[PDB]
């Protein structure tokens, strides 16, 4: 029911995308959180936090592209 | 022109909260008013104090 | 592997109107379902909606 | 009111993951500080000291990678 | 007598109005900080603050200046 | 139902490579626990223990080099 | 309240893998030194110390090697 | 065919120069994770993945200079 | 009147005031060391001198520089 | 103007899932209901509950 535009969809492309990397992440850090040091559990660690920050680039950085493709159209009406 | 401000207030706080955790056997664990994980040695309660 | 399902859903909008006068009615609403491990957390959930 | 950010939040996990950690190597020292030529005490204190030093690294390090994933996204709204 | 505040005005307010102690708390962590610069501990916490801190101004900032434009935008098809 | 990435294949690639090393060097630690003074024991441990320290430094290793090159690729769309 | 990190896990893995040494060393020595001169007595000691000296060594060792290697993931984090 | 832009031609270019890389650098991989301890295999590695790091950081900078020479002539139509 | 001072040399001379002889105590520790360099006392007390002024002057030169960027920032946006 | 909601609902789940892999004597890996065969070395089947 609520409205929600193109760049919206976009976005949500994503986060439809990696189905379930926020949990993944959350659980990662409380089971490393428990044994600071256990060579398993940063070897988990590092491969889900470098996966998140990637994602996180990517989203934006196209969100900002699009908003720039459209605002060049829209300033040709006047 | 008169500007007049008074203000009264009481307080009072007291009692306590318990909780806690027992492993027994290492085989059934069980706890008392506790929203995480314990680890199990057990036998092992906290009363929070107020007042 | 072999496996069945069933499922029925029935659903009545009831609005009233003056003669000769349009009318809207619009819902939405969500139920969730708990997730296996309550320690692990989470829900899941679907909107369902009418106008 | 002990206002906490993200990152505070996160930190705040390693404080709580790692129970008594912070008082047990103090008192490891305090004990062997009295009697430095007990190898018992010396074994039990080069353990404390490690898993201190695993824990703190651990916990910069991960703040400050969420750091640098917060700012790259304010970065775009411009 | 009290400030005219604009609209603007009021964005900032938001998260001035949200950090609520931020302010302050750099500045304690700060003091006792500088007072014993080797304790890890001091160290550990003074490092999240800052960096909230660092966050905070950046996002105020920058959300400010995109409302500007849309304003100044809309103004010029006045003539 | 997993998820798992690009960096998430790399790394479980070597897991899936060293097929039980994980078990074996706990299992000859745990031998050797029982009699620290044997040789046979000691020369088993001693080459296990180096296979493990070289596995998990040739993983992280290649999982940050690809992090990286990522990273930059992704610096470009904008 | 008795947290314990892996490499603590480690160590006490040999501490109580030498069931008794602790004691059984404890033994012997104040019995050589009540009446030395003993070949009974020597002969018992020497073993004895001799192993426990291997025992004490073995798992320092072990554990300086496991923290260098989570030292080196780590440091991959950033 | 489908559609191809000139900036698409430029791309495949660097794709149709390095020949095999994209594959040798995965079978390099395949085999060193069998036994990561054999320096012949190392050393052959090292050298198929800086290769291959080269080989996408040219191709993304020079795509970026073509769209930016292109975006400045299309800026003076008007 | 006192030569004037912005927000960063407040910010660094705090960390000159809270450790308030530091800058004293290793020059005389090193003359009492240099005096003679085969004492272990006194080669354990300048251990721990030297350590604790390499981390303070260090962690002023960070924390003044996070203190530019932040400002920097902001000042762009005027524009 | 009264505004009334109801709601009523009842939940039951229950039985067992089977799963797993088996190496044979360095001859054979065999596997059942595995979507893509983990294919761990030794044996253990999994038996996974809930009620």
């Amino acid at each position: 029911t609520p409205w929600s535009g193109y760049l919206d969809d976009v976005s949500a492309k994503f986060d439809t995308g990696v189905d379930n990397l926020q949990t993944q992440v959350t659980e990662a850090l409380d089971k490393l959180a428990a044994k600071p040091s256990d060579p398993a559990l940063l070897a988990a660690y590092q491969s889900k936090l470098s996966e998140y920050n990637l994602y996180r680039n990517a989203q934006s950085n196209t969100v900002k592209v699009f908003k720039d493709i459209d605002a060049a159209i829209i300033q040709n009406f006047r | 022109l008169w500007i007049v401000d008074l203000n009264k207030s009481d307080l009072e706080r007291l009692g306590t909260s318990w909780s806690g955790s027992i492993t027994i056997g290492d085989k059934l664990g069980v706890s008392l008013n506790q929203s995480s994980i314990s680890t199990l040695d057990g036998s092992r309660f906290i009363a929070a104090v107020n007042a | 592997l072999e496996e069945k399902k069933q499922a029925t859903v029935v659903s009545r909008p009831v609005l009233l109107t003056q003669e000769n006068v349009p009318a809207i009615f619009d819902n939405n609403r969500t139920f969730y379902t708990k997730l296996i491990g309550e320690r692990n957390v989470a829900l899941e959930h679907v909107t369902y909606g009418t106008m």
